[PDB]
This record gives C-alpha cells, sequence and structure tokens, in this order.
C-alpha cells in the first residue's frame, strides 16, 4: 500500500504532466520542448498486430539539431545516466556491425554466432547516438529498418534470424555549416534526406539570440553549476507503471 | 644461515613499538595507535615503514631484514594476536577476544627505504625486499588456488582434511579407517575444497619498463586499471619471469621551501618575475607568459574541470615550436604530440579482447596517456577530420566513448591541451576576418578557452630591441623553484568565486555578447581562468581583480580593441581629434573642480577619483599657469 501510495501520487495529481517535463535533466537549462519531447518518447506507444498479421510500431525517434554552444549532449548524457536500458554512443566512433548485429565466429564449433551490437542491447530501452550528422551515410542506412519495423534482418554466411530490435533512437546533430545560417530556411541547413526526416516523429532545431534577457539569466545558472517537483528516482517508478496502459 | 633472530628481533621491534616518536610532535606513535588496533575489527596493520628510517636500531633491522622478509612478518602475525591478548585480557582493557585468538593476522610496511631500481638488481637480490612504484593497467579476473584439499573414502565415505604445505599436493595412500584399509580408496571432490584468490595486476614500473605484479586474498582488485601505485613487495624469479609478489601497495620538501615559496608570494612583482624567469629565450609576450602560466596552475576540479586550452594564432615565424618543446619538459611529465604525426587511434587507444583475461584490455594512445597531466598538441591545423571530430567530446566531456563490432566501451582521458596554429596561407591575412584567417571550424574554434594573436611587424624599433636580447645571451627563478612552485599551488589552494566576483560576470559576458561568436563556450574560461589565477596568488578564494584581469587577458589574447565590429579585420596599427575633444573636455572640468571645492587646490589622487568615477591635461595646464 505505501509502494502504492507513493507511486498514485505521481498519477492522480491534476498537474502531473507538466510537472514531469521540468523533472528532465534539472541541471540542462530552457529547451522546455525538449523536455516533453523526450519524456513522450520515454513512453513509448501501444504496439498492435493486425488481425491480418502486419504489427505496428509503438516507440518513437527523436532528433535534435542546434548550435554548438546549445546544450544538446547534456540531454543525451541525462537519458543514458537515468534510462533502465540505455545505450551512448558517438557519431564516428560507431559503425554499421556495431550499432545492428555482429557476425563473429562462435566458440564449441565452427559456425557463426551473432553478438548483441549497440541497437540489440538496451532492447526494449532508449538508444543514444551523440554528432547523428558526422555519421556516414552508408552506417546510417541500418539503423532504417530498426526505427520503424523495430527488427534487424540478417543474410550473411550461414546466418538468417530476424532479431528483435524494439528500441527508441535519440539522436543529436549539428547544422551543416556549424552555425545555423539564419539567412537560409530550415530546408537548406539540413543535410538529412527526406527518408530519415519521416521516421523521427519528433524533429527539433533550437536556435540561439542574443537577447539580453535570456543571457542574463542564462549566464547566471551556468556559472551556479560551476558554483554549487518529483525526484530523478521516482520517474523510473512511475514509468514502470505508466508503460502499462494501453488506451 | 639467517640474520633474523627469533627472540632477537621481537625484543627489537618490542622496544620500538613502545618508544617511537618522530624527532604536538612529542606524541609517541604506537602508543596511541595500539588502542585504536584493538578498537578495529581489521585483520592487518599498514605499518607506517618511513619510522623505520626515523630510527636508527631499525634501519638496521631493514639492512638485515633486506633478506628475510617473510620471517618476521610471521612472527609479528603471532605477535600481533599476542600483543592483541595481552591488550585485550591480560590489561583488562576488552573482553572480545574469541574470534581474534583463533584468526589469523598479517602486517604491511609501507614506506620502506626504496633500493636501487628494477634493472639495476641482480641475481642475488631475487627474493630481498624491495621498493618500487609504477602505473597500473589491467588486472586478470579472480583465479583460485588450493590450500585444503578434501578426500573422501570412495569404498566407506570417510573424510580426510588434507592442506597443502609449500604447494605440494599428498595423497593418502589408504583410508585411515582401522576396518577400512583399502589402498588408493581416497578420492578427490574439486567442489568441497578450499580456495584462495589470486590475481595477476599488470604495472608500467618507472625505476628509482612493465612489470606483471602479483597479489593475493584481500589484495586483489584493491587495484584497478589506471591507478597510480608505489610498490613495497618483494622481487621474484623462480625457474625466471620477472614479477614482484606484491606485499604492500601504495594507491597515491622543507619548512624552507615554504619560506622559499612565501617570500615569491608575497611580492609585488609575482606576475612580472614569472613572466621575466619562465622563459628565457622569448623576450617579452607577457600576455602569453600568463596565457600557458594560467593553463599550468589549472582551474578547480569538482563534480566540471579546470583543464584550460590554448590555441597560437600566431604568424608561423614567432617562437612558439621554442615555447612548447620547452612547455613539455619544464611542467610534469607530459606528452609532446604532433596533430599530422597522429590519428584517432595514436590519440585515443586500440582496444581488443583478450582470451586469457575475458574483458576489455586497452593500448593507451597519445591522449590517455596524458590523463591528469598536460599536453602539446603542434601542428593542429594539420589534425585529420576524424580525429579531430574526438577532440569535440574530450573537451566536453573528458570522455571518448567506442561502439564498435564487439566493443561498446567509454574511457577517461582528463587533460590540457596547448595548441598551436599557423594561419591559412604563408602568413596572416588581416584584410579578412579573424575567423576565416584561422581553418578550423566554429563548432571546435568556440570551445577553445583562450586564443592568442601573435604577430610580427617589420619596425626597426623594436627589431634591435629583440635582437640585442638574443645576441647577446649566448656569449660565453631556477626550473627546481619554478616546479615546487606550480607542485605547490595545485596541491592546497582550492579557490572559491566569491559573491562580489559572480556579479561582474553577467556585465563581462553580455557585452561580448551584445558585440556579436560570443557562445557560452566563453564563458567556460570566465570561470576557469578566474580560479587559476587565485591558485596562481595561492588565495583560496577567486578575487575580483583575478576576474577582471582574466577577462582582460582574453580581451588581450582575441585583441578585441584591435578589431572591427563589422567584418571582423585587424587594424595595422593597433594624435586624434576624439582625444583632442575628451582632453579639452577633461581640462575643461578640473579646472571647475580644482576651484569649486573651497580650496585653491588638492590632491590630485582625490581629483582622479573624483572625475575617473588626467597627468598629462594637468601637465599642460601647469605648462600654461593654470
Ligand atoms: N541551458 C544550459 N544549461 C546548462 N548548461 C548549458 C546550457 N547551454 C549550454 N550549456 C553549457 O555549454 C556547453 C555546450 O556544449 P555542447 O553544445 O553540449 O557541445 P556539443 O555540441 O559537442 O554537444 C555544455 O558543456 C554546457 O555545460
Ligand atoms: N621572439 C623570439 N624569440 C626567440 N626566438 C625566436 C623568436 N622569433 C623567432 N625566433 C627564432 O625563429 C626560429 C623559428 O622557430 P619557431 O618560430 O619556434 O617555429 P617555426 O620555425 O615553425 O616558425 C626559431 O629557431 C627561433 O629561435
Ligand atoms: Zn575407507
Amino acid at each position: 500500500s505505501d509502494e502504492i501510495n507513493e507511486l498514485k501520487e505521481m498519477v492522480k495529481d491534476e498537474h502531473i504532466y507538466d510537472k514531469l517535463v521540468r523533472s528532465i535533466a534539472p541541471a540542462v537549462f530552457g529547451h522546455e520542448a525538449v523536455k516533453k519531447g523526450i519524456l513522450l518518447q520515454m513512453l513509448g506507444g501501444v504496439h498492435k498486430s493486425t488481425v491480418e498479421g502486419i504489427k505496428l510500431r509503438g516507440d518513437i525517434n527523436i532528433c535534435v539539431v542546434g548550435d554548438p554552444s546549445t546544450s544538446k549532449s547534456q540531454f543525451l548524457k541525462y537519458v543514458v545516466g537515468f534510462a533502465p536500458r540505455s545505450v551512448y554512443t558517438s557519431g564516428k566512433a560507431s559503425s554499421a556491425a556495431g550499432l545492428t548485429a555482429a557476425v563473429v565466429r562462435d566458440e564449441e564449433g565452427g559456425d557463426y554466432t551473432i553478438e548483441a551490437g549497440a541497437l540489440m542491447l538496451a532492447d526494449n530501452g532508449i538508444c543514444c547516438i551523440d554528432e547523428f550528422d558526422k555519421m556516414d551515410i552508408s552506417d546510417q542506412v541500418a539503423i532504417h529498418e530498426a526505427m520503424e519495423q523495430q527488427t534487424i534482418s540478417i543474410a550473411k554466411a550461414g546466418i538468417h534470424a530476424t532479431l528483435n530490435a524494439r528500441t527508441s533512437i535519440l539522436a543529436a546533430a549539428n547544422p551543416v555549416g556549424g552555425r545555423y545560417n539564419r539567412k537560409l530556411s530550415l530546408r537548406g541547413n539540413l543535410n538529412m534526406t527526406a527518408p530519415i526526416m519521416s521516421r523521427f516523429d519528433l524533429f527539433f532545431v533550437i536556435l540561439d539570440d542574443c537577447n539580453e534577457k535570456i543571457d542574463t539569466e542564462l549566464a547566471s545558472h551556468i556559472v551556479d553549476l560551476h558554483m554549487k517537483p518529483f525526484s530523478a528516482e521516482q520517474l523510473r517508478r512511475y514509468i514502470k507503471y505508466a508503460r502499462t496502459f494501453k488506451p | 644461515g639467517t640474520n633474523v633472530s627469533i627472540q632477537e628481533c621481537t625484543t627489537n621491534f618490542r622496544n620500538f613499538l613502545m618508544s617511537f616518536k618522530y624527532k604536538t610532535d612529542e606524541e609517541l606513535y604506537y602508543i596511541k595507535q595500539l588502542n585504536e588496533m584493538r578498537e578495529l575489527g581489521t585483520s592487518n596493520l599498514n605499518l607506517d615503514a618511513r619510522n623505520l628510517l626515523a630510527y636508527k636500531q631499525t634501519e638496521d633491522l631493514y639492512h638485515q631484514l633486506l633478506n628475510y622478509p617473510q620471517e618476521v612478518i610471521s612472527i609479528m602475525d603471532q605477535t600481533i594476536k599476542d600483543c592483541m591478548v595481552s591488550l585485550i585480557v591480560d590489561n583488562n582493557l576488552d573482553y572480545d577476544l574469541d574470534e581474534i585468538e583463533t584468526k589469523f593476522y598479517k602486517v604491511r610496511p609501507y614506506n620502506v627505504g626504496s633500493c636501487k631500481g628494477m634493472r639495476e638488481l641482480n641475481p642475488n637480490d631475487i627474493d630481498k625486499l624491495i621498493n618500487l612504484k609504477g602505473l597500473v593497467l589491467r588486472s586478470t579476473p579472480v583465479i583460485p588456488d588450493m590450500k585444503v584439499a578434501f578426500f573422501k573414502c570412495n569404498v566407506c565415505d570417510h573424510t580426510m582434511a588434507v592442506e597443502i604445505d609449500r604447494g605440494v599436493i599428498q595423497e593418502p595412500a589408504r583410508c585411515e579407517r582401522i576396518d577400512c584399509n583399502e589402498p588408493n580408496s581416497m578420492s578427490l571432490i574439486h567442489n568441497r575444497c578450499s580456495f584462495a584468490d589470486k590475481q595477476v595486476i599488470k604495472l608500467q614500473e618507472t625505476p628509482d619498463h612493465s612489470i606483471s605484479l602479483c597479489v593475493y586474498d584481500e589484495l586483489v582488485d584493491s587495484c584497478r586499471a589506471g591507478d597510480r601505485i608505489e610498490v613495497t613487495g618483494t622481487f621474484r624469479s623462480i625457474p625466471y619471469k620477472t614479477y614482484v609478489d606484491v606485499v604492500h601497495v601504495k594507491k597515491v620538501i622543507t619548512d624552507q621551501d615554504l619560506a622559499k615559496i612565501r617570500e615569491v608570494a608575497a611580492r609585488e612583482d609575482l606576475y612580472s618575475l614569472l613572466a621575466r624567469s619562465i622563459a628565457p629565450s622569448i623576450y617579452e609576450l607577457e600576455d602569453v607568459k600568463k596565457g600557458i602560466l594560467l593553463q599550468l596552475f589549472g582551474g578547480t576540479n569538482k563534480t566540471y574541470r579546470g583543464d584550460i586550452n590554448i590555441l597560437l594564432c600566431g604568424d608561423p615565424s614567432t617562437s612558439k615550436s621554442q615555447i612548447l618543446q620547452y612547455v613539455h619538459k619544464i611542467t610534469p611529465r607530459g606528452v609532446y604530440t604532433s596533430g599530422k604525426g597522429s590519428s584517432a587511434v595514436g590519440l585515443t587507444a586500440y582496444i581488443t579482447r583478450d582470451v586469457d583475461t575475458k574483458q576489455l584490455v586497452l593500448e593507451s594512445g597519445a591522449l590517455v596517456l596524458s590523463d591528469g597531466g598536460v599536453c602539446c598538441i603542434d601542428e593542429f591545423d594539420k589534425m585529420s577530420d576524424s580525429t579531430r571530430s574526438v577532440l569535440h567530446e574530450v573537451m566536453e566531456q573528458q570522455t571518448i566513448s567506442i561502439a564498435k563490432a564487439g566493443i561498446i566501451t567509454t574511457l577517461n582521458a582528463r587533460s590540457s591541451i596547448l595548441a598551436s596554429a599557423n594561419p591559412i596561407g604563408s602568413r596572416y591575412n588581416p584584410n579578412l576576418p579573424v575567423t576565416e584567417n584561422i581553418d578550423l571550424p566554429p563548432p571546435l574554434l568556440s570551445r577553445f578557452d583562450l586564443v592568442y594573436l601573435v604577430l610580427d611587424k617589420v619596425d626597426e624599433k623594436n627589431d634591435r630591441e629583440l635582437a640585442k636580447h638574443l645576441t647577446n645571451l649566448y656569449l660565453e627563478l631556477p626550473v627546481e623553484f619554478l616546479t615546487m612552485y606550480i607542485s605547490y599551488a595545485k596541491e592546497h589552494i582550492h579557490p572559491i568565486i566569491t559573491e562580489a566576483a559572480k556579479t561582474e560576470l553577467v556585465r563581462a559576458y553580455v557585452g561580448m555578447r551584445k558585440m556579436g561568436t560570443a557562445t557560452t563556450r566563453q564563458l567556460e574560461s570566465m570561470i576557469r581562468l578566474a580560479e587559476a589565477h587565485a591558485k596562481m596568488k595561492l588565495k583560496n578564494v577567486v578575487e575580483l581583480e583575478d576576474v577582471q584581469e582574466a577577462v582582460r587577458l582574453i580581451r588581450s589574447a582575441i585583441k578585441d580593441y584591435a578589431t572591427d565590429p563589422k567584418t571582423g579585420k585587424i587594424d595595422m596599427n593597433l594624435k586624434s581629434v576624439i582625444q583632442r575633444k575628451l582632453q579639452e573636455d577633461l581640462s575643461r572640468e578640473i579646472m571647475n573642480v580644482l576651484k569649486d571645492q573651497a580650496s585653491d587646490s588638492m590632491s590630485f589622487n582625490e581629483l582622479i577619483k573624483q572625475i575617473n568615477e588626467i597627468q598629462e591635461a594637468l601637465s599642460r595646464l601647469q605648462q600654461e599657469d593654470k
């Protein structure tokens, strides 16, 4: 009952959705839209199976783009340090085989065996990639099947299985020109092609300006980091309950 | 024979254990600790072995003990139990003795005098007590070893307890029962025995090359990768591989030096003297002296690191290689690297699995080897793009995350970076914006704390100033003090920014903000440099004077006053009518304030503070007799 009441106080309160957004990476100032977006990504939708046999994705993919001053890697660090299952990786460091699946020769026999890549690890969780625009196109392609079908298909050297890849991809990247070329439009500043853009259910571009009223507050509290609603443990307890409802 | 006498040595230590003091410093050392040891629920003592060289007879024991360390320690174990029993029940100070009496203890000297180094040892020096130092790299998993063997008679189920002596297994020939006496009936049960932990830890040893250490019992997994280590153990080579049976491991100046430090700390020309003394070969460059010096002082580390990094955007003929080559020597030992001759693997690492250890092993690259220190990256403009991508996470989290085939892990490479970069082309071109003279992307160019534009001008007057400095230097503070100062400052001072210093940062940053490339990256420099200045000052808080001077240093390093706010170009020259009017208006007001006060004159110090909230203007008035 005490566990029930503690978990209940985070559900049956009239402002909980407002409260929980302000409880995502409290060190990062501003960017109130991404705090809603990630929180929704952390509660991915209902998986459905058609009476015809087709299955429907329930997880949510999110991409974030900002200038090199806008703190975006902090969000990925928070997610990988908070999520039940999570994996952190970088754009240039990662590779196709390391992300999806590794074909490795197995012991106790002469036949191959899969090794869990980055996506297979933290399955039914959130996968995080930093500096997404730095990734090669040829190894960005390998994420495509996992982003929508939530499966990995392998046909390489005597292996033909299909593997569960129910993962919510979270990514961060920077515009093609380093800074946001504010002369142009959103259509021209991103090198991400149409297919990958369509898959991301949410897509944020956050910009910075020389507004004094904002910078004074921004400088005020980032200094407090170097000077020094619901707790971070409460959110996992709430999510372990919320993930059950199927509206 | 044995240099150790069973009764002589225990008597000699007994005198030491009850009479030792260092020279309130007069209090005896172990007269206090003996009660504390009886309080402890521990099973061993890390003996303060530096006391052995602090007392006369103990050093004589050390030389005698140099070839027989095991026997005394075994005697001390019983002595410790006897000392416990005597202090508990014989002194009647305690009564909990049952577990202590039955169990076994050990003793570990930790600060014995070091030997003549590893490679200088000799075949007779094998099995002798030694003291070494090094860096731990890799650890093997827990390997159990036999201590007790469990035998059951396969025809009558009788059980024997057999213990190994000197690494020998003795198989019973017949069952010990009176009736059952079948030969060879005794059988061994693998999982009814008793085992002890054995671990092999790899150390990169620097003699007073890498040596594979060995640990046992509670000493296993106490040493992990990257630990800074001093070794107190036994050099071993047995029929022949060189290894050390570690007995204890350590996980890690005069008052006259303190007087020497304070003299430089007190003198007013501190900053002037440091610039004058840091680089005799390099002339002037006051800010560049302040720049690299503040890199070596570093900011405070909180959990937010103080790894100040600097870019030298100077012309490609100013002595900057003459600096960073010299920096690599004067600084506490780091690594000298060139961006042209380095790669992502060369800087970070090569990581692979091991069949024996069954966990990831690392081959440290250039960047990781500088963990906690300072590294120099020449030819930064020529670094490969893949390698440059590494620095983004390095200069934001000091970590590197790798996710490739079969390997998914993150490392730590906390270090300071000193970067020098020639301008695009054969020389700097001020006719172009500064951000276009530098071949670095804005994301990478913004995260540097300090960028210095060192330009050489063809002036006959300034040529003689530099020329006569060098030409007489090659005719015919020391580095020891300088390193002693820096190590002292890093050791003690952890300044905290005051309330007054905090508020001034807001106006300083906003002023650069409204003139826009003033990202929040440069706000990191507005605290990192502030702490490093107080640390040089040895003041345990960051002063507002440190704040404003550091802001000026950033301004002077980037040359904002000589930079066009419109297109970012630089003035070549950096009597005017604006100078005239300011002097005219200043002179007009001085003539009033000097006489508006109810006196014919006043002190010029008070007059300056009255109007500045000047000497030339009043001198001209004196020339005109006003
Ligand atoms: N809203 C904010 N709250 C706290 N810190 C911030 C904020 N915005 C920027 N920062 C600071 O500025 C830096 C921005 O770096 P970041 O944009 O994460 O680099 P990268 O582009 O490599 O991810 C961060 O280290 C962060 O500490
Ligand atoms: N201000 C200076 N002080 C001392 N030596 C200088 C100075 N300017 C140039 N030099 C000399 O010019 C030569 C050029 O070396 P340096 O500028 O350090 O690297 P680079 O040759 O790549 O430009 C050096 O041998 C150095 O002794
Ligand atoms: Zn028997």
